[PDB]
RNA sequence: CAUAGGGUUUGGUUUUUGCCCAGCCUUUAGCUUAGCGUUAAGCUUAUACAUGCUAGCCUAAAAGACGGCGCACAGGUGCAUAUUUUGUAAGCAUGUAAAAUA
RNA sequence: AAAGUGUACUUUAUAAAGUCAUUGUAUUGCUUACAAAUAACUAGGCAGUUGGGUCGGCUGCUAUACUAUAGCGCCCCAAGCCUGAUAAUUAGCUAGGCGUAACAGCGGCAAGCCACAGUAGCACAUAAAAAUUGCUACCGUUAACGCAGCAGUAAGAAAGAUUGGACAAUAGCUUAAGGGCAGAUCCAGGUAAGCGCUAAAAUCUUUGUG
RNA sequence: GAGCUCCGGCUAAUUGUGUGCCAGCAGCCGCGGGAAUACACAAGGGGCCAGUUUAAGGUUAAAACAAGGCAACGGUGUUUAAAAACUGGAAAUGC
């Protein structure tokens, strides 16, 4: 750009999109379970993944992806979300963090149970 | 940033004045002239002259520097001391002490420990 | 005061001397353009006299 | 002094560009892990390199760094020609005016005088 | 700053008011340049006979009114009034007679002389004060 | 006190553009956690508030403020405000004027 | 003026002093210029509006400057003034601070300035002043109250500490009889920024025994 | 010594058993169809360490004033043109 251009406002800076624009620029946000299925995954892979509805505090309304073997979550059951997306589901960019206020966490697991709520056996 | 204030008070008095700048029972102090009516740390100074360290060292003495020239200016143009830089001032030979007055309320008999609460709770 | 007097009549002296230079250096620039008038008008003289005898 | 290169090189291989930057002795080498491995061959113990442009093709981003060494010139090219003692000098190098605030330190005083 | 100003001379509607633009520069520390600005100062004229295209300085003053808190010192340069009675005559000059190809080739090389020869004395006597 | 890159686009190569990862600084969530000394600190609501406390001291025209001095100091927040403000620079008449010392 | 003055007040076989009242060479100051985010899918804006004249603009008590901020207000007169103007969106500002070779970008800590105290209009309060001063209307609870003072409670939120001790020190208010007041402040309690040290004994540390 | 996390490549660190495009993993490229160093578990090992690993913000990994393109795609249909910016030029007439 010549002198000219640029003093009269030539340059805008660039503008860069958030991945989690529910959060609203929080770590974390609560909500509620409003519904809860299975769903399948697009090509080449092939499975039945957990998914549920969840309407977040500030009212809206996002697919969560419930990770780990198994869940005891129903409808109307109080949870806490995160960021984080499943590329395998369109959709879905949100996760459930498990042994929080309703989701327990996943029986049997003895690796990583710090990320499925699991706490240390004492016998 | 902090710049010195050049116009003379209207209607307050000058004094040199003790700032605390010290750590947890390790007081440490600053002389600066100042308005009466202030915070004690406020920023608004005329001018920094000194500093003192009430607590002895491996010499058994105390330390402290001063201004012998402006301490005599602004001393002059009406500055007041206040009772403990009258103190100072008069061991350093700077002006004449200034006598105290005759005391007879029984004195403390818990000055370093009433005002400490881990010592009574040793007590 | 003494200081700022002195300097006032530096100031006096710096500013005579810099429109001396300007003064001559503006003449010299004159005096070489009009010269360069001077030639032009005696080549178009010569044309007026050669250009009369075609009329 | 077979550590460094003697003044400032910049060299445009095909799609690639190399700069070199000389260093006081000592300072380090400040480059990318290939061409850490390429001075060490040669020897070269202080200097910083940048490379921008195409560098996919590493053949071509080792070529353009082995150009620009050889455009070096030096104190004794042709000194008989020049009637003249040409001597080596201290002078320490000096850093912008940002990176002394930032630091909070000063320049040499030569310049600082006022 | 803003104590004295040069400028020209944009409205004389006023009464014993008068409007001059200032130019000035702005530094500009990103890009590394000078940014031209202009503005426009309402000015106090005691003579009340100003014309518009006149370059005048101005001077900071008590404040007058609303807008007006300078003062006009003094005229740089005057502008340029169109006069018919003059250009008629000159006009009429003009026509009075004509001259031939060589007559006014002979007029202009004179009248260049002239010029010259008066300029190289002054140019001699100001190489003598130096 | 002075400028470091890697992965990815499935005939190959070259070239253009996009995407992801490694640092430093700051808050929450999961799992886990012995003690002592100390630095810097309380990062969402100008949402609604039970209870206790934060500014009084002195004197007296008949034992009492009605009078004097303070509350014009401290402490809290950022609703409003694009300039009303903030950050700077500049301007503002005179020997300070009278009187026999005849 | 860290001063002078008094048919004034208080203390004294010991007296120096303070208290209260009053006093300053003009008796507490206004104005201008430059810089500081988006923004044209905001193109016209202004009529007390731009300029000129008379009058007003108080709180006296040196002399002149021919009246010595101002459309700040009334009356009259002339038509001018602005035009990236006008209208909108967002934000307390400066700065310490965090990233960066720098340029640039973003806005937790100590301090300075400005605004506000449930909302709005007013009276005092000018010159250094309204959280803890009044009047009126309105909003929310119940004629009253409004914790954005310290501690504390409820709701909301992913996430916000004890209904603690002391005036011993620093700063401040009052007081000539040497005292009084204080959630400023200094200390303690609570919460895995950071920094330092301990979590094993050893001739009972030869810096010993004698 | 004590916990948290990881071991296909980027990136320091492997063997066994179970499962059989199911259950599941996943920052990116991608793993699982009966012979899985990528899923779950056991053992062994790597990193950090009273801490550790997600998520969410500021900035860097040159958005280009130092310093990008209109030659992958972008210069607009043409000309005239009293703001602004930069800055001297070769014109008119007659058979
Ligand atoms: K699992
Ligand atoms: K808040
Ligand atoms: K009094
Ligand atoms: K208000
Ligand atoms: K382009
Ligand atoms: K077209
Ligand atoms: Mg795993
Ligand atoms: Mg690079
Ligand atoms: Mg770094
Ligand atoms: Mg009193
Ligand atoms: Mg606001
Ligand atoms: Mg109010
Ligand atoms: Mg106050
Ligand atoms: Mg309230
Ligand atoms: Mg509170
Ligand atoms: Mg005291
Ligand atoms: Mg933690
Ligand atoms: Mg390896
Ligand atoms: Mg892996
Ligand atoms: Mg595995």
């Amino acid at each position: 750009l010549t002198v000219g251009q640029l003093l009269r406002g030539g340059r805008t800076k660039k503008v860069r999109r958030s991945k989690s624009p529910a959060l609203e620029q929080c770590p974390y946000k609560k909500g509620i379970c409003l519904r809860v299925y299975t769903t399948a995954p697009k090509k080449p892979n092939s499975a039945n993944r957990k998914v549920c509805k969840v309407q977040l505090s500030n009212g809206y309304k996002v697919l969560a992806y419930i990770p780990g073997e198994g869940h005891n979550l129903q409808e109307h059951s109080i949870v806490l979300v995160r960021g984080g997306r499943t590329k395998d589901l369109p959709g879905v960019k949100y996760k459930v963090i498990r042994g929080k206020y309703d989701c327990a966490g996943v029986k049997g697991r003895k690796t990583s149970r710090s990320k499925y709520g699991v706490k240390r056996p004492k016998e | 940033m902090n710049n010195l204030l050049t116009q003379l008070p209207k209607h307050d008095l000058l004094k040199i004045k003790l700032v605390r700048w010290g750590f947890n029972k390790k007081p440490f102090y600053v002389l600066s002239v100042m308005k009466r009516r202030q915070a004690r740390n406020s920023g608004n100074r005329y001018e920094d002259i000194g500093w003192w360290d009430p607590s002895p060292h491996q010499d058994g003495n105390s330390h402290f520097g001063i201004k012998f020239d402006r301490v005599k200016y602004w001393l002059s143009q009406g500055a007041v001391p206040t009772e403990k830089v009258y103190g100072l001032f008069g061991q350093a030979g700077i002006i004449p002490q200034k006598p105290a007055p005759p005391k007879y309320k029984p004195a403390d008999g818990n000055a370093d420990t009433k005002w400490r609460p881990e010592l009574q709770k040793n007590l | 005061e003494v200081a700022a007097e002195q300097a006032k009549v530096a100031f006096a002296e710096q500013k005579a001397a810099a429109e001396h230079v300007r003064r001559q250096a503006a003449l010299e620039e004159l005096l070489r353009k009009t010269e360069i008038e001077c030639q032009l008008a005696m080549v178009r003289v010569g044309r007026a006299q050669k250009a009369e005898e075609t009329g | 002094r077979g550590h460094t290169v003697y003044h400032h090189v910049e060299h445009h291989f095909q799609r690639v560009k190399v700069t070199l930057s000389p260093r006081t002795s000592g300072w380090g080498l400040r480059c990318s892990n290939l061409f850490y491995e390429l001075c060490s061959l040669a020897g070269i113990r202080d200097l910083t390199v940048d490379v921008s442009g195409a560098t996919r093709n590493k053949f071509f981003v080792a070529k353009a760094f082995f150009d620009a060494l050889q455009k070096q010139t030096a104190p004794h090219d042709g000194v008989e020609g020049t009637g003249v003692y040409v001597k080596e000098v201290v002078r320490r190098p000096v850093v912008n005016l940002g990176t002394y605030r930032n630091n909070g330190t000063l320049p040499p005083k030569e310049y600082l005088a006022t | 700053g803003g104590f004295e100003f040069v400028g020209k001379v944009v409205s004389n509607r006023m009464q014993k008011g008068v409007v001059v633009a200032v130019n000035y520069v702005v530094w500009i520390p990103k890009y590394k340049v000078y940014e031209r600005r202009t503005a426009r100062h309402m000015a106090h004229d005691e003579g009340n006979s100003c014309v518009i295209g006149d370059i005048v300085r101005i001077q900071q003053h008590r404040k007058l009114s609303k807008n007006k808190a300078y003062v006009v010192v003094s005229t740089l340069k005057h502008a340029d009034v169109y006069n018919a009675k003059q250009a008629a005559v000159l006009n009429t000059e003009r026509s009075q007679n004509k001259l031939g190809r060589v007559e006014y080739a002979e007029s202009r090389l004179s009248e260049v002389q002239q010029r010259l020869l008066k300029l190289r004395e002054m140019y001699q006597k100001e190489l003598a004060l130096n």
